[PDB]
């Protein structure tokens, strides 16, 4: 159930997560809209992805 | 409200 | 720059603003032909076969 980064995104909100290509996330919440609340496989950090940028391992 | 890649 | 996988689907529909555009609905799935444009790709639709433009912001991996 890994995501994959697709390409890398520099988020500028607070509660949005910056990431590179090829960072692995766990998905926690897809049922808001088409960003995702995800924890970043690197950091640990939880915070918002836009579901485009990512797709399952 | 999704960016567009950057491809 | 591309996107490493191939087999996309819309998350909204659209309606085509040019005659080189597709239209599809929210579900429909694609193969992408061409992302080098960036913000307009080149897609079959794998409803119809027909092949145009998709707003690449509308479409998410499979
Ligand atoms: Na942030």
């Amino acid at each position: 159930t890994l995501f994959v980064a697709l390409y890398d995104y520099e988020a500028r909100t607070e509660d949005d997560l910056s990431f590179h290509k090829g960072e692995k996330f766990q998905i926690l919440n897809s049922s808001e809209g088409d960003w995702w609340e995800a924890r970043s496989l690197t950091t640990g950090e939880t915070g918002y992805i836009p579901s485009n940028y990512v797709a399952p391992v | 409200s999704l960016p567009t890649p950057p491809t």
